[PDB]
């Protein structure tokens, strides 16, 4: 296209610059100009951009004649035989290339089913307002390019969320979203599909390549049954005490409601448990001022004093209610027979081991 | 004429550190407030020597400038000294020390200061280079994010599209303008024009936008070759870098809104599956 | 799986493939690269996995020499008569 435009151009100005040279023979060569041929190449560049200056132009008639024709056999060559191809060069790749490995910035890696309803509501309750310290990049990484009403999710998170497009199982797609190096990642899976066990199985194999691409990193996925979770253990690779762990969606979304069964209402505790949600402060004597106080108490870990070993467990309780004003609701034991398991409201015969 | 003297000068400037290579390398990137200041005072004092380039369209392209007079002259050498000292400390801080050595935030910088610095040796003052650091501008949009005004991303890109368009008009109608105030070399400096800058960016904003009057015109050789190229270079950027973002700020939205509610006008609002049959 | 009188890897299995860039998943002990030749794999190597894809090979090794195909389906079949 450069080479056919250039000496296009460079052919017409030299034909102009002979005709212009040279007079008019019904004139008999009585009305010359005298153009140079780098002046004659800026006339015909000035006009091929449709700019039309006049500084210099053509006087004879014969060579306004040229200029008529060569206008019409540049568009001529400009609708009919470049504007196809410059769309040939006009396809852009809308969500390639890569992460910039930003120090500080541990980027979890999220794959699997992403959609506005389930990413929507996992970024509302992880990238809120009441977070501590968050320098956490999220990397989405999935094959479908997105709709436009997540191109105006990912426009309100700018800052924190980048989308990239490819699968988890080309390991040049795990290089360019630097899986190697990551706090986490995590699989999501859809809410609903004809079978469960197709999207399970999927979800296996994400892990599989992602424990193949980097041995050492936590991934926290998505199950939809609970007889398709023995295929994690699986995996050598797979370590649950390391801190890979596999959240399923059926042993707790019904698991739940059993717990519910028996206490009416303990769904929205252990649901706002561990939800970082807002506290409106509201003054007004409602249902929802004594409500809205209970919201903002959150569960956690904790390694225990040295003083409490040896003792009972309603003596530590009771010293971490009255002292403290801390609730402790369960315990690790751990011993070299059984793997440490946890243990709720641990009787007063069971005894504190030390650390 | 020594204008060769700071030209063929600026051609041939162009041509335990673990720790302190790193003790601005938190203020590089944007995670301390005191790193935003940095950029922010190196992007003003762009605008305020460009301003001086504009006043200095009038005067003379060569002069004599001593260190006993104008304010303006006194405090630009000032602006020059903050301006080194602030890229000098990144030639060891770059990660990379390859594109350093031709990077658009460097060579603009290797042509406007090691002038001044020689200058200084000089005690004079050529008209050179000093348009080019409108190519700061592209900095625009980093700072105005820092101003929490730039949130929406759709803003962040007409911000940049309008500060890459407004920098590359204002970098070639300083270039033009300097090459059609001087003459040409082989003409032996005899074929001048005398254009204010705002003539001149008159021409390359009446260039752009193929209308073309012709009442300010390039009249050197070498200023005609400047505007062959730079016409396609516009055309280049044109069709390659703008019509596709264009696109982006044209999806308009079909059927949405609100009703306004006129007095005497019960809406009677009809939902549920609507075809034209039923 | 596990068993008493062993551990189940040692157990020798092939399953079918269909994928070049999918057979590094079989192979648990570690590979140099994620980006490795099929036949350089561990697992085809080893040969516990037949991908289907190198089937396509044979097309072009039937396209150089009329004989590779029926020597290999005389010895692997066992005696394809016509």
């Amino acid at each position: 296209l450069l080479s056919i435009f250039i000496s296009t151009w460079l052919t017409a100005a030299g034909f102009i610059h002979l005709v212009e040279n040279s007079g008019d023979p019904w004139e008999n060569f009585q009305n010359n100009q005298a153009l140079t041929y780098w002046e004659c190449v800026y006339l015909l560049m000035v006009t091929m951009s449709t700019v039309g200056y006049g500084d210099v132009y053509a006087k004879t008639t014969l060579g306004r004649l040229f200029m008529v024709f060569f206008i019409l056999g540049g568009l001529a060559m400009f609708a009919s035989y470049v504007p196809e191809i410059i769309e040939l060069i006009g396809n852009r790749k809308k969500y390639g290339g890569s992460y910039s490995a930003v120090s500080g910035r541990k980027h979890i890696v999220v794959c699997g089913h992403i959609t506005l309803e389930s990413v929507s509501n996992f970024l509302k309750d992880f990238l809120h307002k009441d977070r501590d310290d968050v320098n956490v990049e999220i990397v989405f990484l999935h094959n479908i390019s997105p709709n436009l009403e997540l191109e105006a999710l990912f426009k309100r998170h700018f800052t924190q969320v980048e989308f990239y497009q490819g699968s988890v199982l080309n390991p040049h797609d795990l290089a360019r979203v630097k899986i190697e190096s990551a706090d986490a990642c995590l699989i999501l899976a859809n809410k609903y599909c004809a079978d469960p066990d197709a999207e399970d199985a999927s979800n296996i194999m994400r892990v599989i390549s992602i424990k193949n691409y980097h041995p050492k990193i936590r991934i926290i996925t998505q199950m939809l049954q609970y007889h398709n979770k023995a295929h994690l253990l699986n995996i050598p690779s797979w370590n649950w005490k390391e801190g890979d762990d596999a959240i399923c969606l059926a042993e707790l979304k019904l698991g739940f409601i059993a717990q519910s069964c028996l206490a009416q209402g303990l769904s929205t505790m252990l649901a706002n448990l561990f939800s970082m949600r807002s506290f409106i402060k509201i003054e007004e004597d409602t249902w929802q001022k004594y409500y809205l106080e209970g919201v903002s108490n959150e569960m956690y870990t904790e390694y225990l004093s040295s003083a409490f070993v040896g003792l009972s467990f309603p003596t530590v309780c009771e010293l971490c209610f009255v002292k403290l004003k801390l609730l402790m609701i369960a315990i690790e034991y751990k011993s070299a027979n059984r793997e440490s398991r946890i243990l709720i409201n641990p009787g007063n015969h069971l005894k504190i081991q030390e650390g | 004429r020594m204008w060769w003297a700071f030209l063929a000068s600026s051609m041939v400037t162009f041509f335990w550190m673990t720790s302190v290579k790193d003790w601005a390398g938190v203020m590089i990137s944007a995670q301390t407030l005191t790193g935003r200041v940095l950029v922010v005072l190196v992007f003003a004092l762009s605008i305020g020597a460009l301003v001086i380039y504009f006043i200095d369209s009038s005067n003379p392209i060569e002069s004599c400038q001593n260190f006993y007079k104008d304010f303006t002259l006194q405090i630009d050498m000032a602006f020059n000294v903050f301006f080194l000292l602030y890229f000098g400390l990144r030639f060891i801080a770059a990660n990379d020390k390859l594109w350093f050595w031709l990077e658009v935030n460097s060579v603009v910088d290797f042509f406007t200061v090691p002038p001044v610095f020689v200058s200084v040796y000089l005690n004079r003052s050529w008209l050179g280079l000093r348009f080019l650091r409108a190519l700061r501008l592209i900095q625009f949009s980093e700072i105005l994010q820092f101003l929490n005004i730039l949130k929406t991303s759709n803003s962040i890109k007409l911000v940049n599209l309008l500060s890459i368009f407004i920098s590359t008009w204002l970098t070639a109608a300083g270039f033009i303008h300097l090459v059609e105030n001087s003459g040409d070399p082989w003409e032996n400096f005899q074929n001048n024009q005398a254009l204010t800058y705002w003539e001149c960016v008159y021409l390359l904003m009446v260039t752009m936008s193929t209308v073309g009057y012709g009442d300010v015109y390039a009249k050197t050789t070498l200023g005609r070759l400047f505007m062959v190229f730079f016409i396609l270079g516009g055309l280049a950027m044109f069709a390659s870098y703008v019509p596709e973002i264009i696109e982006l700020i044209g999806n308009r939205k079909k059927y949405g809104g609100s009703y306004s509610a006129v007095s005497g006008r019960k809406h009677i609002v009809v939902c549920g599956h609507i075809t034209l049959e039923s | 799986m596990q068993f008493d009188d062993t551990t189940g890897v040692n157990i020798p299995i092939i399953t079918e493939l269909v994928n070049d860039t999918n057979v590094q998943f079989l192979d648990q002990d570690d590979d140099d690269d994620p980006d490795t030749e099929l036949y350089l794999t561990q697992p085809f190597a080893c040969g516990t996995a037949f991908a289907v894809s190198v089937l396509d090979s044979l097309m072009s090794a039937t396209y150089f020499n009329d004989n590779i195909l029926t020597l290999i389906r005389t010895l692997v079949t066992g005696g394809a008569t016509p």
